[PDB]
């Protein structure tokens, strides 16, 4: 069943499913701490009375599809991370305390993906990129503002 | 003769192994002193 | 030749342990990798 359920199958129920970034994070983990169970559990190779046989093939298609699952999900995760962001810059494109309220949702999101692993965090360069930009906007903001 | 070179075969291999897990562990240390680099990268850009 | 045997299925199967392990610390420094360039 985890063979035959691909990629795309859990992808997309997933995702138009939409849930908290979090919430789904905590479960690509739990998916990611699957790849161990399987690692541990998994041969590379059994003798069965007559026979030799050797499951190398589904053990790393599982863990492999389960890694593309995992890194799927925390792509879309960064997509709707970006979303945020592009909303963000766009308020400070537009304006130029929302906007602080704004950085405030940078600032969470990125927390988040920084705290439910570093690894997932700096998803792109455009994120940190986004993130010093989101600090400097402010400063523009504020000059804005005196006119 | 051969048993007892082939046990200690397996001990110097342990040996050479080990001491090799250590050297790359300590180029691991210092993967994670490029880690601390990294911080001061972020402070830097800070 | 037991005794042989045996001997070299324990360097075997400290090999393999050895394999896993040098694989778990491939993807380890690899994850640092990626993270540290992507700055």
């Amino acid at each position: 069943e985890l063979n035959n359920n691909d990629i795309s199958t859990f992808l997309k129920t997933y995702q138009t499913q939409c849930p908290s970034a979090e919430e789904v994070r905590e479960v690509v983990i739990t998916h990611l701490k699957e790849k161990e169970i399987l690692d541990n559990s998994l041969p590379s190779s059994i003798i069965i009375g007559p026979f030799y046989i050797n499951v190398d093939n589904v053990k790393q298609s599982l863990s492999k599809k389960r890694k593309a699952l995992a890194t799927s999900m925390l792509d879309i995760l960064a997509k709707n991370l970006h979303k945020e962001v592009d909303s963000i810059c766009e308020e400070f494109r537009s304006i130029s305390e929302k906007l602080v309220f704004l950085e405030e949702r940078i600032v969470k999101v990125m927390s988040d993906y920084e705290v439910m692993d570093e690894f997932f965090y700096n998803l792109t360069t455009d994120d940190f990129n986004d993130k010093w930009a989101a600090n400097n906007w402010p400063s523009k903001i504020l000059g804005q503002i005196d006119m | 003769n051969e048993q007892k070179a082939k046990c200690e075969a397996t001990e110097k291999r342990e040996s050479e192994r080990r001491q090799v897990e250590e050297k790359k562990h300590n180029e691991e240390i210092q993967f994670l002193k490029r880690t601390n680099q990294q911080l001061k990268a972020q402070l830097e850009g800070i």
